[PDB]
């Protein structure tokens, strides 16, 4: 799973 | 003689993946006669060799200032290595040498919590969105609001506060107009840390 | 040579009728071969002759420091007179001068707004009550906790914060026992401004 912030990515564990 | 300050890469940056974290080395009172600066760098006492040297500056007040940038990896950050910068100049005795990384410690997830505005609020032409976060360490973070997609820009956040428990609080309060809030429109506050799954959470807020 | 620095009074010794508030001039890096430093005070550019000296004291850096402390009236500071010290030394090509005085610009009166625990808080060991201050100027102030007539000391303050529109807010946080928070219990916050009524206001929250 995938963490995205205003379209922009932010971290992927 | 010439002066030293080395500084840290910004928190968003080292959390971001699709970010460039950098940590930079700034050299100022530099002569007019010896402009020349070498700069060494390590990482955990091994040195490497992928520093830049941005252009010279000269200062209103006769000196240059320059500027060695090294980009750094997220996770080396993020795992605590130590940054050395050496300056080497010939109006200097000695090289300078500088150290930075990390606050050293265990982190902790911070816990993030959204709160309405008071009912004796609603008086008044505007209202006071407010996110704590409480129980992070180290107090590297970023917090920034939004709604329906878009960047909600009126806020603004307190520095980090030392608990008793060793952990950082803050808090960050976001100025809506009142008629917003009645409305129905829902606010979210986006908090980035390291010790976040992902390195991000976010928590959202709306009349009840 | 000596260095000079001069502090204001403390919030709350300038907003408490009974407590006594002073301007403090501390000059450090006092030599030992001429200790001596004459101070002279001026409030608005009018010499006064009431400042009292406290104890010489060593640094075992090689160096004295020298503290003259000047009390002030309430309403004077308040009604934003101008302090001033002038230090003289032998050390010193010339004396210096400091000044010191409330920040300028009208007094706004501060908002205090108490915030429950969040629903998600109620999991954890103890809850976080907040209490919101906003809409204040100067950023002169003090808060504290209570709870049935008793000091509530478990609490953290922000500094205050500069907002948007010019005046000053800050946010404070009592961590109770959630048990002592679910029984109905009631927390007050207690705050001191130049521009409340009285200069002080209390708000109050429970279950
Ligand atoms: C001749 O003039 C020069 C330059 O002066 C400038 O112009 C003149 C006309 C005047 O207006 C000056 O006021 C101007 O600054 C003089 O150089 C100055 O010397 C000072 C000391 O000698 C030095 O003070 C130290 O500042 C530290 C903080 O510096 C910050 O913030 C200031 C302003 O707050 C800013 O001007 C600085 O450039 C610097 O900014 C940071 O830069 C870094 C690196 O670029 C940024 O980080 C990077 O950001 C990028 C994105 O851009 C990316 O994200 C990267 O990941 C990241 O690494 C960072 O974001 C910037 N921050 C900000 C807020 O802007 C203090 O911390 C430090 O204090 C420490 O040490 C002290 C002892 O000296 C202690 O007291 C203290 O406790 C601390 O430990 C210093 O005070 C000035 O910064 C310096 N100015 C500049 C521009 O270099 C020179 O002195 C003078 N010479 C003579 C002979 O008169
Ligand atoms: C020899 O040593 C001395 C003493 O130092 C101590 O001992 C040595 C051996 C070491 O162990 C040190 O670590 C010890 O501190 C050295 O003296 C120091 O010199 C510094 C500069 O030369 C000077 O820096 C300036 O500090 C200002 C803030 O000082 C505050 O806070 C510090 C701690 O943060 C504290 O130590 C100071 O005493 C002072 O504390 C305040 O005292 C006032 C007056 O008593 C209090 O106000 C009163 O409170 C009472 C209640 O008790 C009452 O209510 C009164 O009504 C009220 O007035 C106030 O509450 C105290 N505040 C706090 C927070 O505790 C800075 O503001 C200043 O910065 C400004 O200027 C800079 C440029 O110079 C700017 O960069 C900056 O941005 C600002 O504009 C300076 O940083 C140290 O204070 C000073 N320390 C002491 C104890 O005097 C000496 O240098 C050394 N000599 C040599 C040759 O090495």
């Amino acid at each position: 799973d995938c963490a995205w912030h205003l379209g922009e990515l932010v971290w992927c564990t | 003689g010439p002066s030293v300050f080395l500084f840290p890469p910004k928190p968003k940056d080292t959390l971001m993946i699709s970010r460039t974290p950098e940590v930079t080395c700034v050299v100022v009172d530099v002569s007019h006669e010896d402009p020349e600066v070498k700069f060494n760098w390590y990482v955990d006492g091994v040195e490497v060799h992928n520093a830049k040297t941005k252009p010279r500056e000269e200062q209103y007040n006769s000196t240059y200032r320059v500027v060695s940038v090294l980009t750094v990896l997220h996770q080396d950050w993020l795992n605590g290595k130590e940054y050395k910068c050496k300056v080497s100049n010939k109006a200097l005795p000695a090289p300078i040498e500088k150290t930075i990384s990390k606050a050293k410690g265990q982190p902790r997830e911070p816990q993030v919590y959204t709160l309405p505005p008071s009912r004796e609020e609603m008086t008044k032409n505007q209202v006071s969105l407010t996110c704590l976060v409480k129980g992070f360490y180290p107090s590297d973070i970023a917090v920034e609001w939004e709604s329906n997609g878009q960047p909600e820009n009126n806020y603004k956040t307190t520095p980090p506060v030392l608990d008793s428990d060793g952990s950082f609080f803050l808090a960050s309060k976001l100025t809506v107009d009142k008629s917003r809030w009645q409305q129905g429109n829902v606010f979210s506050c986006s908090v980035m840390h390291e010790a976040l799954h992902n390195h991000y959470t976010q928590k959202s807020l709306s009349l009840s």
